[PDB]
């Protein structure tokens, strides 16, 4: 999973069986560390209409 | 069913006939009207491309 973001613990639980989860958008919304099995949330870098 | 158009209603109509209002309400018909859009903007190259 190739992407870009903000990286942060995360407070909604992954049941055990679940690797990621998804935005309604289909992209991603958080994911497990394949070595240590904590959540993170990725949060998309801040962006604006200069 | 086939619905009502509202109650029938014969008025009391002739030549010489005439219903002068002895009595009044005042009311206060509350009318609702959207205004502004919720002010969406795009980045359709990060919609489109990420
Ligand atoms: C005109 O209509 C109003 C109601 O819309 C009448 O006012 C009421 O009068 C009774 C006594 O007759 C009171 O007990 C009520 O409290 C009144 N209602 C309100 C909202 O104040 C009024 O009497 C009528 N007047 C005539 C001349 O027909
Ligand atoms: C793999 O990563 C975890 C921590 O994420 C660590 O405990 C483990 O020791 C690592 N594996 C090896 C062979 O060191």
């Amino acid at each position: 999973l190739t992407g870009t973001g903000v990286l942060t613990e995360s407070n909604k639980k992954f049941l055990p069986f679940q690797q990621f989860g998804r935005d309604i958008a289909d992209t991603t919304d958080a994911v497990r560390d394949p070595q240590t099995l904590e959540i993170l949330d990725i949060t998309p870098c801040s962006f604006g209409g200069v | 069913y086939t619905m009502s158009l509202g109650a029938e209603n014969s008025v009391a109509y002739s030549n010489n006939s005439i219903a002068i209002p002895t009595n009044f309400t005042i009311s206060v018909t509350t009318e609702i009207l959207p205004v502004s859009m919720t002010k969406t903007s795009v980045d359709c190259t990060m919609y489109i491309c990420g």
